[PDB]
């Protein structure tokens, strides 16, 4: 029963260490960097959609029209987004809605390198003028390929 | 054991 | 004078029942009981749960009534320099007309107490079916589940930071259906103490012993509050009853006093050392006495609105196998001692 | 029922070990039915004061003490053949032995409870003469004490007793078999004027 | 210094207060545990679950702090060029109102604290809430957290059938098999009626290096006690053990119940009748010691 010199405990301390401010959205890596098979901004917005789990009109409608200071975004964003679904070929433009687009998407996600994936770099070398479908464009075979080897589907 | 009644305590009086 | 003021010998019967039936006593039961809430409630420091055990007529409500008032006299300068925050909050448990407790109905209602005393504030929940109203009340859909009003209740609580939920006639928790266990219903209060850091006190008679004990963790934080009665046993105790009996008669507005001490035995056979009852009593027969216009209180007066035998051996009974219970000696410290390994 | 047994337990301060075997003895079947043997005519017996059969192993040994008890104020309850306890001895030889040993009664009085062994005399003198520390006589009080009964009781806030036949008044049992009749009986009212007519006689003439 | 700091004696009662919430003492098994835990988080292992156990009031909530406050602090040279990356996600198990846990209210509170958006309109992409569930995998196969603590663990001990105790954490494997994030479930000795299993234990007494330890500890709180006068509570340790079971927390509350009252009373050091005051009643304590008995020789089954 004998008795030492009672080492005194230490403490700890504990604090949360603050992070920078996490990004709304998740952040995927954009397919086809390096690549002449970049994806598209419809498409990646899709994609994040899937992902979240949520509809892209829905994420179009709840996340992003709000956000966007435009008149028309935030009254279609209560009867229904129509606007931007039927003319969703200028998300992919040269214009001022393409770049609007990447703004609040980069603004959502926290990205560095959204303008690559769109060709908003040459809008002073092309023309929209009969340059974009107005209905999809798909490769099924690409669409198996990358669905059987496990990678995404962009 | 075999046979016997178990040590049951049994009430009396006439109900 | 420690009396009443005898102006209300000309004023009409109703002022006259009015003091009688709004005036309060204290004595050391009541004050000890008191100062340990008032004391727990400035920290609970882990403890989530107070369960604060009486008899039938001690006088629970009284004090949860005079706690409340405290914490919002207390907190008069800051409710009126900030907003938003509401001290203390109170709610009594339904009595189920069902087999099973409401959990439900005690969500929304809670809700309704913590939010309706308030000015038409701009706070949404995290539900859709509760929102406010145009008239100020806010509603709760019918069509709204009971986890999405827990959540709401939660938001709501950990917004407005009180200190204390009172949950009066807390012993209709176990008032459960089926096959549940009687600690089934106490996890849930639990959770929602440790998640919105929140003193959840529980008043109630002897039955409430039932959750006394039941988990190590539903024990560890808790704490209990004895509103013990006046005893027979102790002389001390007789004598502050004899004390409350000399307050009660001093200051009833009656023509002429009569002495109500020395029918003590007999007032203390009708009150088993409950506080309240003899209040109700005195009320009683000061109302029966100044419709006769009555100049004293008589013993007939006593006897014809005095309560039953039965009904007395019924809560003495009652009294009896609660308290049996809640006794706390020297073996059971020296058991613990034992047990411990420490011996 | 249980709220005078939980007054008694409080006011006599009885452990919680011991309030366990006081409740356990309370409610319990008996541990063995008492068999015939070979020199013991033995039975059941009516008690009022329990309100059951009680089981004797001798109609001349334990049954005595059974009338006693049940005729006797003091004793609020007596239960037969309680739970076996393990009684802890040192043998001759110095061995710390621990046999199992079912007691004869059980006896929870006013003021105390415990266990009650019957025996015989050449019983207790033959035990005694072969185990010393099992049985010895006090000429003081007069008394038969088993050392590991006693220790056990000390144990448990209980009293353990050996009730041998030396004691035993054999006039009382003779007069208790005479009125246990009309102790059976629950409206006993004498006629006032014969009960009047006898206590004239009575009082006319003492030692009649 | 090792003693409290002697600057918030003129600063009013409530900086003392704070100091006393604020400050934790870090005894041996404290730091055993959290080491065995950091080694086990580096190196799963081919384990997928933290599984830890111990009667309430040891201690390991302060534990799951430490260890996330660690672990974000050791990932912070890559939370500035990285983002949608939490280190720790942290939860706390709903206790039913109902007869049986509500995974659906589980997964919608993670989604709530993992700052999930649009979880009212999740919509199941083709068993409880599809939506719900793989909206909590992908979340976190996306944000990939370190580990994924959960408290109260043995609130998902609630199914009331024998045939479904061992059919209930399932989810938790599912979330746990296609994430490949961590899992450390805190809860009390109840989650023993369910991996690295990790004992929180306290200190005996009948060991004598586990006195030695509480002694040291209680030592610490003694002179880390913000009084003017330091106070002997060593003498009385005997006594501290007999309210406490060993637990540091119940200790260290109680102990700021006594400072606290002191405080109020302006007492220049804590005395016996202020322990006496506020100390814990004697059923609750046997209740204590009943329990956490019976989850060590659960434990101690081999
Ligand atoms: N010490 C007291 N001083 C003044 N009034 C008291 C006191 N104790 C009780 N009363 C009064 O007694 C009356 C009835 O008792 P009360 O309803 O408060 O009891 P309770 O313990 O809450 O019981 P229950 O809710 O089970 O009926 C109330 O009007 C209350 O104001
Ligand atoms: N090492 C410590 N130093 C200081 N305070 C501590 C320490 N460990 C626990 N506490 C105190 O314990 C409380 C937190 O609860 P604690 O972590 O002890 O419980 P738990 O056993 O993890 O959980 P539960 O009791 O809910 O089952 C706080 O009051 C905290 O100050
Ligand atoms: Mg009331
Ligand atoms: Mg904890
Ligand atoms: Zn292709």
């Amino acid at each position: 029963m004998l008795a030492s010199v009672l080492e005194t405990y230490e403490s700890w301390n504990l604090k949360k260490p603050l992070i920078p401010q996490r990004s709304r959205l998740y952040q995927p890596q954009p397919v086809g960097i390096g690549t002449p098979y970049i994806e598209s901004l419809t498409g990646y917005i899709t994609r994040i959609a899937e992902l979240h789990g949520v509809l892209p009109g829905v994420l179009m409608t709840r996340e992003i029209a709000p956000l966007v200071n435009k008149i028309y975004f935030q009254n279609g964003a209560n009867r229904g987004f129509r606007e931007i679904f039927n003319r969703s070929q200028a998300l992919n433009g040269m214009g001022e809605m393409a770049a609007d687009l990447v703004q609040v998407l980069q603004k959502l996600t926290l990205r560095d390198d959204l303008r690559f994936l769109t060709m908003l770099f040459w809008s002073n070398i092309l023309t929209p003028r009969n340059l974009f479908r107005t209905r999809k464009a798909w490769c099924p075979i690409c669409y198996q390929e990358r669905h059987q080897n496990g990678l995404v589907v962009y | 054991k075999v046979g016997k009644r178990k040590p049951k305590r049994d009430p009396i009086g006439v109900q | 004078s420690t009396g009443f003021p005898l102006e209300l010998l000309t004023r009409p019967a109703t002022e006259r029942l009015a003091y009688f039936e709004n005036y309060t006593v204290a004595h050391p039961r009541l004050k000890e009981v008191y100062e340990i809430l008032m004391r727990t409630i400035a920290e609970p420091a882990g403890a989530s749960f107070i369960f604060v055990y009486g008899a039938s007529g001690v006088g629970k409500t009284t004090l949860r009534l005079r706690v409340e008032q405290k914490l919002t006299e207390l907190a008069l300068p800051k409710l009126e320099s900030d907003r938003a925050r509401v001290p203390v909050v109170g709610i009594e448990a339904i009595a189920p007309e069902s087999r099973y407790f409401n959990w439900k109905e005690y969500y929304t209602r809670a809700l309704i107490t913590l939010e309706e005393p308030l000015i038409d504030h701009k706070f949404d929940y995290g539900v859709r079916g509760i929102s406010r109203d145009n008239f100020g009340k806010i509603n709760v859909e019918s069509k709204v589940v009971a986890p999405a009003l827990r959540r709401a209740l939660e938001n709501a609580l950990i917004h407005r930071h009180p200190d204390v939920f009172f949950v009066d006639e807390a012993q209709h928790f176990g008032k459960v259906a089926s096959g549940y266990k009687l600690q089934d219903q106490l996890d849930c209060l639990k959770s929602l103490a440790n998640m919105t850091g929140i003193l959840h006190c529980l008043l109630g008679t002897y039955e409430l012993l039932t959750f006394r004990n039941l988990s190590g963790q539903l024990s560890r934080r808790s704490v209990d509050i004895h509103f013990r009665r006046y005893c027979a046993d102790s002389p001390e105790d007789v004598q502050a009853f004899k004390s409350v009996l000399l307050t009660f008669q001093q200051h009833l507005p009656l023509a002429e006093t009569p002495n109500l001490v020395d029918h003590w035995e007999y007032f203390y056979e009708r009150t088993l050392g409950c506080i309240g009852t003899l209040k109700d009593w005195l009320k009683r027969v000061l109302s029966d006495a100044l419709d006769r216009e009555a100049t004293t209180i008589t013993l007939k007066d006593l006897q014809k609105r005095a309560l039953s035998v039965a009904q007395c051996q019924k809560m003495f009974k009652e009294i009896q196998e609660g308290e049996r219970q809640l006794s706390e000696t020297e073996a059971d410290v020296q058991n613990l001692r034992s047990a411990l390994g420490l011996g | 029922m249980k709220e005078q047994f939980e007054q008694w337990v409080a006011r006599l301060q009885i452990s919680e070990a011991g309030q366990k075997i006081i409740e356990k003895v309370r409610s319990s079947e008996p541990s063995r039915r008492v068999g015939g043997g070979s020199k013991n005519v033995s039975g059941r017996y009516p008690s009022r004061k329990m309100g059951v059969t009680i089981q004797f192993e001798s109609h001349r040994v334990a049954l005595p003490i059974i009338y006693q008890l049940e005729h006797d104020k003091d004793v609020l309850e007596f239960y037969d053949q309680p739970p076996q306890i393990k009684l802890d001895y040192q043998a001759s030889n110095g061995r710390r032995l621990g046999v199992l040993h079912t007691p004869d009664l059980f006896v929870i009085r006013t003021n105390s409870a415990g266990w009650e062994e019957c025996k015989t005399e050449q019983d207790l003198k033959k035990l005694a003469e072969k185990n010393p520390n099992r049985y010895f006589y006090s000429e003081e009080n007069n008394q038969w004490h088993s050392l590991p009964g006693e220790v056990y009781a000390n144990q448990f806030g209980l009293y353990h007793r050996i009730h041998s036949d030396r004691e035993i008044n054999w006039v009382l049992q003779r007069n208790l078999q005479f009125l246990e009749d009309y102790y059976r009986s629950e409206s006993l009212v004498v006629e006032e004027a014969i009960a009047q007519s006898l206590l004239a006689i009575v009082s006319s003439q003492p030692g009649i």
